[PDB]
């Protein structure tokens, strides 16, 4: 709790810093690697591929103006011709809207049967509550009540 | 002239397990400078990645042209990544030093 | 009987009007009604990239006559000092707004250069133009008024 | 803010013209623009609201001593249908970050 | 099935042919244009 309130004080103070600066002079404000580690969930890695491709990313700003003013185009050739994809299969798994994938992606992968990760994995019964037939919603609802 | 829900972060999927960050930086590097990019190295998250740009409109042109764009045999899933959700793994702190600095250097 | 009332009135523009209506700062030189990109005007010409009309830029550093890059023009571009200006220029003599290059429609898709009234000016074929009018450019013409660290040339894509 | 929801109950229910509540007046040009930004001035608001008509004369209330706007203006057009158009149209508008309000008088 | 395999192979070969004949042309065009530009700058110097 003292930490909770400590956060609001810092929040208002940064508001006074930014607001003040304009007088002295949004969501697009540049970010820090701890702030970067703050957003994304567990289990991901940061990559450099090169130092050189990274220098391309740094020149990219300057080259977003520069290389957009330069030669470029795309074309296709006529030639004869694998196609993987995932819905939510198991037995049934009522359908996923194209956005909801972000939430339910963990259910899509078929890796199965090896603790908590299996409780989150089995907790996708939510999906059965959200979308599905009314009976699936009923039975799912009870099953999650008793659990 | 933009929908509010879109954000500088894009969730990208339908990636191979062999895929190289060279192709990543090259391809995605069209629209703007990369803030950075993460890739799942973990058993479930392998095949997924997150891209973050110095500007949103970068990402907007990206999902515009990169929509269902192709790599190898695959058509990548390109979505605007959500916010909040799982955050509090990290904390709010370390504001004191930087704020003391801006209060020191410029004196404001 | 010096100043009857201390306030009176204005009847004048407001900073938030012109501000909000043009922002990257606020900018000048809002595109005219005609402006259209050159590629789509090559599409109404029925021209694939082979026979299409694309204006490429050519650089020569004014002291030493080539490419630091090569630049396509294919509806307008903001030539300025570097962030606001799209066509950033390292030249230290360029005002924060130096000039603009707008392709416009007359009778055809034609390139145009317009000075923003940069303090120094700008030289065309080593011959300056006066501010505040669109001046058509023809191929092989040169841009740098007298502070000139660079040069520029224009080319249509052919051969 | 309440206006726009009255125009929606007027359009949704099929009010069909002359029973319109702009027929409440018929006698009045002068319009009320409140919630205006303090940087604004005569020539400006004239330039924005001459869109829907020709404004004859506007008195914007500006505090007598300090000589700055109190934040609203009473305006007068040459045409009433310009007033009907302006209240029914130009309302709920963003100016300099703040949404102005308009209504008859 | 044989006709399809050999046919695809042949058309592929013809493709790399057309591409190989194309790139040389592109570079010839860029060199030509660069020559025109250098001549233009020289005419700008004198």
């Amino acid at each position: 709790a003292e930490t909770p309130r400590t956060d609001r004080g810092g929040d208002s103070i940064g508001e006074t810093p930014t607001p003040g600066a304009s007088k002295r002079k949004e969501r697009n404000r540049p970010l820090s690697d701890e702030e970067l580690d703050a957003m994304f969930p567990e289990g991901y890695k940061v990559l450099p591929p090169p130092a050189g491709y990274v220098p391309i990313r740094t020149p990219a700003r300057k080259l977003t103006a520069t290389p957009t003013p330069l030669g470029g185009m795309t074309g296709f050739h006529m030639q004869t011709e694998m196609k993987s994809v995932n819905d939510q299969p198991s037995g049934n798994l009522p359908f996923l809207k194209p956005d909801d994938i972000q939430y339910f992606d963990k259910l899509l992968v078929d890796v199965d049967e090896s603790e908590e990760q299996k409780e989150r994995k089995i907790m996708k019964l939510l999906l059965k509550i959200k979308n599905g037939t009314p009976p699936m919603r009923k039975a799912a609802l009870r099953q999650i009540t008793d659990k | 002239r933009l929908p509010p829900e879109v954000n500088r972060i894009l969730y990208i999927r339908n990636l191979p397990y062999k895929i190289t960050a060279e192709e990543m930086y090259d391809i995605f590097g069209k629209y703007g400078p990369i803030r950075q990019i993460r890739v799942g190295n973990t058993p479930e998250t392998r095949g997924t990645a997150y891209v973050v740009y110095e500007d949103i409109f970068d990402a907007k042109n990206a999902c515009d042209h990169l929509s269902g764009f192709n790599v190898c045999n695959r058509y990548l899933v390109v979505l605007y990544y959500n916010a909040n959700r799982a955050f509090q793994k990290m904390d709010t702190k370390k504001k004191e030093e930087q704020l003391k600095l801006l209060k020191e250097k410029y004196g404001i | 009987n010096l100043q009857a009332q201390e306030e009176e009135r204005e009847f004048y523009n407001a900073r938030r009007r012109e501000h909000r209506q043009r922002n990257d700062p606020g900018g000048n030189n809002k595109e005219k009604e005609v402006p259209a990109k050159e590629k789509p005007s090559f599409e109404l010409s029925g021209a694939l990239l082979e026979d299409t009309n694309t204006f490429r830029g050519v650089v020569i550093k004014y002291s030493e006559p080539k490419r630091w890059r090569l630049y396509p023009f294919k509806s307008a571009y903001l030539l300025g000092r570097h962030p606001i200006d799209h066509p950033s220029c390292s030249k230290q003599h360029a005002v924060f707004q130096y000039r603009l290059v707008e392709y416009t429609r007359a009778d055809r898709v034609k390139p145009y250069i317009i000075d923003l009234g940069s303090g120094n000016g700008t030289f065309l074929n080593n011959k300056r133009i006066e501010p505040q009018r669109y001046y058509e450019l023809k191929e092989k013409d040169v841009l740098k008024e007298i502070d000139d660290e660079d040069e520029e040339e224009e080319e249509e894509v052919s051969d | 803010k309440l206006i726009n929801e009255l125009n929606e109950r007027e359009v949704q229910l099929g009010v069909a013209d002359k029973v319109s509540w702009h027929s409440e007046y018929k006698d009045s040009a002068w319009i009320f623009l409140g919630g205006l930004p303090y940087e604004l001035t005569e020539g400006d608001i004239i330039c924005v609201f001459s869109q829907y008509g020709e404004i004859v004369n506007i008195n914007l209330v500006r505090d007598k001593k300090t000589g700055k706007s109190k934040g609203f203006c009473f305006l007068c057009y040459e045409d009433q249908r310009s007033t009907i158009l302006a209240v029914d149209n130009f309302n709920g508008i963003k100016i300099k970050g703040r949404t102005i309000r308009v209504d008859h008088v | 099935y044989i006709a399809d395999r050999k046919a695809r192979e042949a058309v592929e070969m013809r493709a790399q042919v057309e591409r190989k004949m194309a790139q040389k042309e592109k570079e010839k065009h860029e060199e030509k244009l660069r020559e025109m530009a250098q001549k233009a700058r020289e005419r700008r110097a004198g």
